[PDB]
């Protein structure tokens, strides 16, 4: 997947590197609001199993 | 000890992440101040002109 | 004043050569010869200067200010030592 701290540089002169960097943390960020709310329904499932 | 080490480790980090983020913010702040430009960037050739990617 | 390694502002972020100066508590870079400079760091009184022991990249420092940051890379440990003491002692001014 894509490099770390993005800056400024590769954002305003429409770089490849800027350009799948976008592409992948928008994929990361779909990946990464399912696990949350599965691991939410998880630790809700969890409370009523405890309780 | 862990529950210390990684807590003291995210404390630090946070002043870290906030200073970082200010100075971040203002140079942000600065680019769109004066210096950002109107004009195409312009396409860079590399590895000579045997490779010319471009 | 004098040439230092830094990394690009492009996606892949890739390192280049820039000619830099400190002049009155201040870092700026020199974008073409004769021709207005920019700031790097705005103030550095207000900077801290990192050593870096643990990095995998070799002779360089980061120079971290409050608005702005920048990683650099120079040519010899005494390079990196002459840069580091020049910020350090412009960090106390």
């Amino acid at each position: 997947s894509m490099t770390v701290k993005l800056d400024f540089e590769e954002c305003l002169k429409d770089s490849p590197r800027f350009r799948a960097s976008i592409e992948l943390v928008e994929a990361e960020v779909s990946e990464l609001e399912t696990r949350l709310e599965k691991l939410l329904k998880l630790g809700t499932g969890l409370l009523e199993s405890g309780r | 000890q862990y529950r210390k080490e990684l807590g003291a480790q995210l404390h630090q980090l946070v002043l870290n992440s906030a200073r970082e983020k200010r100075d971040m913010e203002q140079r942000h702040v600065l680019l769109k101040q004066k210096e950002l430009g109107g004009e195409e960037p312009e396409p860079s050739l590399r590895e000579g002109p045997g490779g010319l990617v471009m | 004043e004098g040439h230092l390694f830094k990394r690009a502002s492009n996606a892949f972020k890739t390192w280049s050569r820039r000619w830099f100066t400190i002049q009155s508590n201040q870092l700026v870079y020199q974008k073409k010869y004769k021709d207005p400079v920019t700031v790097v760091v705005d103030d550095l009184r207000l900077c801290t200067v990192k050593l870096c022991p643990d990095s995998e990249r070799r002779f360089c420092f980061e120079v971290v200010s409050t608005s702005k940051s920048c990683l650099l890379q120079a040519d010899s440990e005494r390079l990196l030592q002459l840069w580091v003491s020049a910020v350090q002692s412009s960090i106390a001014s």
